[PDB]
């Protein structure tokens, strides 16, 4: 349809606004995650993590995914706060235990049949 | 009011699949052809969605077949071609569409098995 | 048994076996199927 | 019947057995190979063939319920036996 | 004009003389039926079909009874349920209890109309009848007592294969299919009679026990073993390719597969390339890495160049394939590319596409009035083609007349001489058969390619080229009909003509090469005898048959089944096949076999993708990405004048086919060869019994 | 088990007996019965109260 | 410099290759005839704008774009690669 | 008689006819269907933003108290152009009854929440949401119920892939449970099931 129902945020200033708001919660945040979890992270590792999650969906230009992105960005924040969550799931977000995947033409080639 | 938003749908950040399954995939949007050892038609009614087959090997112990693609039995039903195309691009998939074969009419006489001077007559019963 | 005996078999065991389970006795799954590819086999006589 | 590969390692009735070069054999170090010992295209060989005086016969492996689908075989063909699939059993007319 | 009939009150309007049956279909709903099939001719003795007129106190047979106006067809009517359920009764009151050993298993037309259509009890209380098996090759496998009588391979038989060697002997209940003598049924189209037969009387003998059908997954490709195309799936169970199936097209296959491409599957299990192959001090192949042997095969590219390297592209190679080798070979300015396959380069050649088409399509010969045949035995080089020549043969009586060889196809034809002299004399106008084509209003001409393998094929291309003009210029002009023809014989042979190879081995002969790249080379033109001592041989395949032995470094590479790959047909129309297994152990694909080593030799190709491989070939010709589009452009005036300024004589030999008989036709390429089936068949055929 | 041996299996003697009755044990434990299209809600008091299915 | 082969691709419904058509139809012949080993790939495209490839020595391409143009205006783009100006 | 057939119910068929005409009479503005099922069954069709006065209407009308809602759930057809069909379930004690109130919506369109006119509707649509993605606007607290703690995906999509794509496992290097893609020793053998043969002539549509 051409008048879509928004969730809210009407455009995509005030989605950006909700964006850098939940970016401000989550970066307020990465000092007591890694204090109570008592994650051997760096802060500073803590913070680049949450930069880079954020940064992987800064192609998105419709206000309606941006604002169901930021819900379950503060869905995902609730649980971390709350401590629902464990290191298992905190430390989930960093792949820690996957050997390098090669990248180029000839390594995909000379590992296996993976495009 | 209502908003709008005049660009492409596009929820492959919500959808949650991995990148490697959202970009390097090509599906097949096709309607299925009929399983020649049975005469019914009732299987190539509607159109389907099935992704690009990946690798599958040998277990070490028991023999078995294994596998690493999550999406290696996902078949999708779709009733129109133009259903199955929008749903392909709003999850962004790549997607390769064939056009439906149906039987073209055929003129069929049983009097022509016993033709006085043409060909079709035929020699047993 | 004693009063009714089971219909005897040619197949069937003669010695009973308790669960074997921890003994070089037990039982190892393998495939029961041969190779299903056959690799080409080179010649042993040099072309040159 | 049971047969020795030149590797040592027994085959099943289905023909399996491990390659000497193959690295698989180590699962049955310090332990054994489950192998059965009865073969049942043996078996089916040392049962005879039965004669009947009739072109078909019928097979229901013996015991009613208790055996497979009964199945009608045809004994016209008298350069071979008629054998029942079910149950692998062979039945023949009185030539002669 | 049409004319109104009803179904179940529902108005529909059809041609007259369309059958009942027919129209239930337009209007949606299948009739059941045993002995019904639209490719063969009308039986009506199931009795399966039968349906209520609303009027009519009798049922008809819905197959067999053409429409009046205003009738009205009760589908689902009281009277055709009763119907039915009655045939359905007496079928499975004489059919025995085999389902569990029976390999139409669950996909049984009996089982299925019996669970749709028929009651689920039995009032059968007396004996079964028993059939006495009968044996008509290595291929079909008969249990004959599931038989329903339904007299579907007769009929294929007679009418499609041209073979009238089967039928019914006896009369009642005691009535047997089958040959009456022990005569096995060999035609290179026997497999459709497996397929047609809608019980487990007649079935696939290879694909015996091994498998169900709700386990198989269908994978929708194409078939290279010839030059068809035909659409057929592979159905495969846990990564192994079980069965081969036809896929309808009526345009090119029509639900009809040749035995070749059915059971020559199990050749991809047997020589299979695995691993890299390189020779050690002593000249024995041994296996190795992809890294060593690229690394190899690039230090011998980078050392040589120029005309000193060649590529000889065999016939089941892939559009994707040759355009990656044709790069990588003009990155070092080396041109010897070339296929193993001959095509006269002199005027035209290959530059226009409408000089090697096939002009007419494949269902353009139902069209046709007339049709000569000149160099060809097109019942075993193109099986699907001879059978649409069949075809339009039966129901239009089409003027077949074959030039040549009196090799034994399936219907009556004209036979002219057996040299080229008729040719010339048919161009000149002194054959009577000239008259003939001039009258007629549609003529084909088609010139196998097998016959320009010739010493003097360019002279039998022109022949045949003015034979066409001289029809043109006596009939009308005017008009979208293409006369001339020329039919394929190898899969790979058009895709390389359009990309720009340079047919036959010519060229290598001509100039050796240092450096030799045969790609699925198998045809052995060129040998290490032609070639200079101490040349480079790198064969890059997936069975080994000839280029691996004479080779000095193999690549293993993927199969039809196994990769996704462009296949260009007779007719010009080009085809996907998809991925249906992966290839087994270390082989890959060809373009990225091709990619990979230029990389490694650092002439880098621009593509990394499928998608990416196929824009080249749309920048190369744009045709071999325009997948189901046939049609393209006539340019048979500028082919024949340039054909026209150079000609050499005819020799004098008679024109014999390559392959004369079935064993010739069973025994063609490399997956033939490694295949056990086809084996087999070459044996029955030849010893007999 | 009802009479219909298009949804329920038959005997195991009238499978092994009777053709229509094979056929139907074969498609039963291979295919299954169809059922016709359509929604339902189906609600019994089960012991810790009402268990429904839709 | 050195020319290796030429390909011409036009859309034969298309208006945009009615000059390119006539090349074909009444000039191609005298062109072969004058470079008998040169080859002349002729292919068909579909929607996109007739071309004229012309690849050289060690594997370069170059494409010039066709549409619109007349027969002469397509005789003098081939003599131009032909003649390397 | 017939043993084998399920025997009909007209009076309840009536009954429930005429309470859909009632109640389709009554709220005109949302009611886009109603439907009888042969197994006297009632269901209604409405637009998604008449959710809470229909529902209202259905809890507190006299003629029509469905106190209690039973379910309430969603299913998934990618092929419309609105794949998610929201369904609640009532049943009404007073009048010993049930019915069924269908809406549609997408991924990206709200459905307002009905924890006002029943509180169940608070872990329902909770688990809605965990299993579709279907966002529910005033929800007093709108989290996953029933995935894993960072679960990624909606699991009871029809696109979505029946074993996922990751799995766990304890890797000792770490010291902790660890997530990784997913890979299975035997694989999900599918099965083509359906016969070609159609099976209930009343359901046939129209070739089109
Ligand atoms: S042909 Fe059909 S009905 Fe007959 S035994 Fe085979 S599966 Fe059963
Ligand atoms: S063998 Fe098969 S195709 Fe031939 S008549 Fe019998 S049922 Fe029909
Ligand atoms: S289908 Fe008509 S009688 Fe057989
Ligand atoms: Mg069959
Ligand atoms: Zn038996």
């Amino acid at each position: 349809g051409t008048s879509v129902k928004p969730i809210f945020s009407r455009d995509m200033n005030e989605a950006k606004r909700r964006v850098r708001e939940l970016y401000r919660a989550w970066y307020r945040e990465v000092p007591n995650t890694v204090h109570l979890f008592q994650l051997d992270i760096s802060v500073k590792q803590g913070r680049d993590k949450v930069r880079e999650m954020f940064m992987k969906n800064a192609h998105v230009t419709d206000p309606r995914v941006v604002d169901l992105l930021v819900i379950k960005g503060k869905m995902e924040l609730e649980e971390t706060i709350n401590v629902w969550k464990q290191r298992t799931h905190i430390m989930r977000f960093f792949h820690e235990t996957e050997a390098p995947r090669p990248t180029d033409f000839l390594s995909k080639f000379y590992v296996g049949h993976d495009p | 009011q209502l908003i709008a938003v005049d660009e492409k749908l596009d929820i492959t950040t919500l959808t949650g699949v991995p990148e490697e399954h959202i970009k390097t995939r090509k599906v097949r949007i096709f309607v299925p052809a009929r399983n020649n050892m049975q005469s019914g038609v009732n299987n190539t009614k509607k159109w389907k969605m099935e992704f690009d087959t990946r690798e599958r090997w040998e277990n070490p112990l028991m023999g078995w077949s294994s596998t690493a693609d999550p999406l290696s039995n996902l078949v999708l039903t779709f009733s129109t071609k133009e259903d199955a195309v929008a749903f392909a691009e709003k999850n962004g998939w790549s997607f390769d569409v064939e056009e439906r074969k149906v039987p073209k009419p055929k003129s069929k006489s049983y009097g022509a098995n016993f033709s006085w001077n043409k060909r079709t007559r035929v020699s047993t019963k | 048994p004693t009063t009714k005996p089971p219909t005897a078999r040619k197949y069937i065991w003669t010695n009973h076996k308790f669960n074997v389970s921890g003994t070089p006795q037990q039982y190892v799954p393998y495939s029961t199927t041969r190779k299903k590819i056959q690799e080409w086999v080179p010649p042993s006589t040099p072309y040159k | 019947g049971v047969r020795t590969s030149p590797t040592g390692e027994k085959v099943t009735h289905t023909g399996q057995a491990y390659d000497d070069g193959d690295y698989r054999r180590v699962r049955f170090s310090d332990r054994q190979k489950e192998v059965n010992e009865n073969f049942a295209i043996d078996l089916i060989a040392e049962q005879p063939v039965s004669e009947v005086g009739s072109r078909v016969i019928s097979c229901d492996g013996g015991g009613g319920a208790l055996g497979h689908p009964r199945v009608y075989i045809n004994l016209d063909k008298e350069t071979k036996t008629g054998t029942c699939g079910y149950c692998g059993l062979q039945f023949r007319q009185p030539h002669h | 004009n049409l004319i109104e009939v009803f179904v179940d009150g529902q108005s529909v309007m059809v041609e007259p003389g369309t059958t009942v049956l027919q129209a239930c279909e337009k209007v949606g709903m299948q009739i059941p039926r045993f002995c019904y099939h639209e490719r063969l001719s009308v039986a009506g003795n199931c009795r399966m079909c039968l349906v209520e007129i609303e009027k009519a106190p009798k049922v008809v047979a819905a197959c067999a009874m053409p429409v009046m106006k205003g009738w009205n067809i009760l589908t689902n009517s009281e009277k055709s349920k009763k119907a039915r359920e009655g045939v359905m009764e007496f079928l499975l009151a004489n059919h025995p209890l085999d389902c569990p050993i029976c390999d139409q298993g669950g996909e049984c037309d009996l089982q299925d109309q019996s669970m749709m259509f028929g009651s689920d009890r039995s009032r059968f209380l007396e004996g079964k009848r028993a059939v006495e098996d009968k044996n008509i090759g290595p291929l079909v496998k008969t249990i004959m007592t599931r038989c329903i009588q339904c007299t579907r391979c007769i009929r294929f038989a007679s009418e499609i294969a041209g073979v009238d060697d089967l039928g019914t002997t006896g009369r009642g209940n005691d009535m047997q299919v089958g040959t009456y003598i022990e005569k096995m049924f060999m035609s290179e189209l026997s497999g459709n009679i497996i397929d047609i037969c809608p019980v487990g009387a007649l079935t696939s003998k290879p694909y015996a026990f091994t498998a169900r059908p709700w386990e198989t997954r269908k994978t929708e490709s194409i078939d290279v073993m010839d030059a068809v195309g035909s659409n057929i799936v592979v159905s495969t169970r846990t990564g192994e390719v079980m069965r081969i199936l036809p896929r309808m097209h009526e345009d090119i296959n029509e639900e009809w597969i040749s035995d070749k491409t059915r059971f020559a599957y199990d050749g991809l299990k047997r020589q299979r390339l695995t691993q890299p192959m390189i020779r050690n001090e002593k000249g024995l192949l041994t296996y190795t890495t992809w890294e060593d042997a690229l690394s190899r095969v690039a230090g011998m590219l980078q050392s040589f160049q120029g005309n000193d390297v060649a590529a000889i592209a065999g016939g089941l190679v892939d559009a994707e394939a040759l355009v990656a080798l044709k790069d990588l070979l003009n990155r070092v300015d080396s041109d010897s590319l070339c296929t193993e396959e001959v095509f006269p380069t002199a005027g035209a050649g290959t530059d226009l596409r409408s000089n090697y088409l096939l002009n007419t399509t494949i269902a353009g010969v139902e069209e046709a009035d007339v049709i000569l045949l000149v160099g060809t035995n097109p019942r075993f080089e193109a099986p699907l083609f001879n059978a649409r020549i069949r075809k339009s043969w039966l129901h239009n009586d089409l003027k077949v007349a074959l030039i040549g060889s009196p090799v034994d196809l399936t219907y009556r034809y004209d036979h002219l001489g057996d040299s080229p002299k008729i040719l010339q004399d048919i161009a000149s106008g002194n054959h009577p058969f000239s008259q003939i084509l001039k009258e007629a209003k549609k003529p084909m001409v088609v010139l196998g390619s097998s016959a320009l393998q010739r010493s003097d094929g360019t002279a039998i291309l022109a022949a045949v080229s003015n034979i066409a003009q001289n029809i043109r210029l006596s009939s009308g002009v005017t008009g979208d009909w293409k006369v001339m023809n020329i039919l394929h014989r190898i899969a790979s042979q058009v895709a390389a003509l359009d990309l720009g190879y340079k047919p036959g081995v010519e060229a290598i002969r001509k100039n050796p090469p240092k450096v030799l790249f045969l790609l699925g080379a198998d045809g052995g033109c060129i040998t290490r005898q032609d070639l200079p001592k101490d040349c480079f041989i790198i064969y890059q395949g997936h069975h080994g048959d000839v280029g691996a032995p004479m080779a000095d470094v193999i690549l293993p590479g993927a199969a039809y089944t196994e990769k996704s790959a462009t296949y260009v047909n007779t007719e010009g129309r080009a085809q996907q096949t998809k991925v249906a297994v992966t290839p087994p152990g270390l082989a890959r694909e060809d373009w990225k076999i091709i990619r990979a080593l230029s990389e490694i030799a650092g002439m880098t190709l621009p593509y990394d993708t499928l998608d990416q491989v196929r824009s080249r070939l749309e920048e190369v010709s744009p045709n071999l990405v325009r997948y189901d589009d046939v049609e393209g452009a006539n340019y048979f005036q500028q082919a024949n004048e340039l054909s026209k300024l150079v000609n050499q004589q005819l020799l004098a030999d008679p024109l014999v086919p390559p392959q004369l008989t079935i064993k010739d036709f069973y025994m063609t390429d490399s997956i033939s060869r490694a295949s056990q089936t086809m084996a087999k068949c070459v044996k029955a055929v030849t010893e007999g019994i | 088990k009802v009479d219909d041996a298009k949804v329920s299996p038959p005997k195991r003697a009238e499978m092994k007996t009777s053709m229509e009755s094979l056929i139907h044990h074969f498609k039963l434990y291979t295919e299954g019965y169809q059922v016709p299209p359509g929604a339902t809600y189906t609600a019994i008091e089960a012991p810790k109260g009402e268990f429904g299915v839709y | 410099l050195g020319l290796r082969e030429i390909r011409i691709h036009l859309c034969q419904r298309s208006p945009g290759s009615q000059g390119v058509r006539d090349f074909i139809e009444k000039r191609y012949v005298e062109l072969k005839k004058a470079n008998p080993d040169l080859p002349i790939l002729i292919r068909e495209c579909s929607d996109v704008q007739p071309k004229l490839w012309a690849r050289y020595a060690f594997g370069q391409e170059k494409n010039v774009s066709l549409n619109n143009f007349s027969a002469d205006q397509v005789t003098r783009t081939l003599e131009n690669v032909l003649s390397g100006k | 008689t017939r043993p084998t057939i399920r025997p009909r119910n007209d009076v309840v068929h009536k009954q429930l006819s005429a309470f859909g005409q009632y109640v389709a009479e009554i709220l005109p503005k949302y009611v886009q269907q109603v439907q009888v099922s042969c197994f006297n069954e009632l269901e209604i069709f409405i637009h998604p933003d008449g959710v809470i006065p229909v529902l209202t209407f259905l809890r507190d009308h006299t003629n029509a108290q469905f106190k209690s809602l039973a379910d309430l759930t969603a299913v998934d057809v990618p092929t419309r152009q609105n794949r998610f069909e929201i369904v609640y379930n009532l049943l009404s004690l007073r009048f010993n009854s049930r019915i069924r109130v269908k809406t549609y919506t997408d991924e990206l369109t709200p459905i307002e929440s009905s924890v006002t006119v029943y509180k169940a509707a608070n872990w329902y649509e909770r688990e809605i949401w965990d299993m579709f993605g279907v966002f529910f606007a005033n929800h007093p607290d709108l989290r996953r119920i029933l995935t894993d703690y960072g679960f990624e995906g909606h699991p009871f999509r029809k696109d979505f892939p029946l074993s996922g794509y990751v799995e766990l496992r304890y890797d000792d290097e770490v010291k902790r449970v660890v997530a990784e893609p997913v890979e299975l020793a035997q694989e999900f053998r599918k099965f083509d099931l359906n016969s070609p043969w159609e099976a209930f002539p009343a359901y046939r549509q129209p070739p089109e």
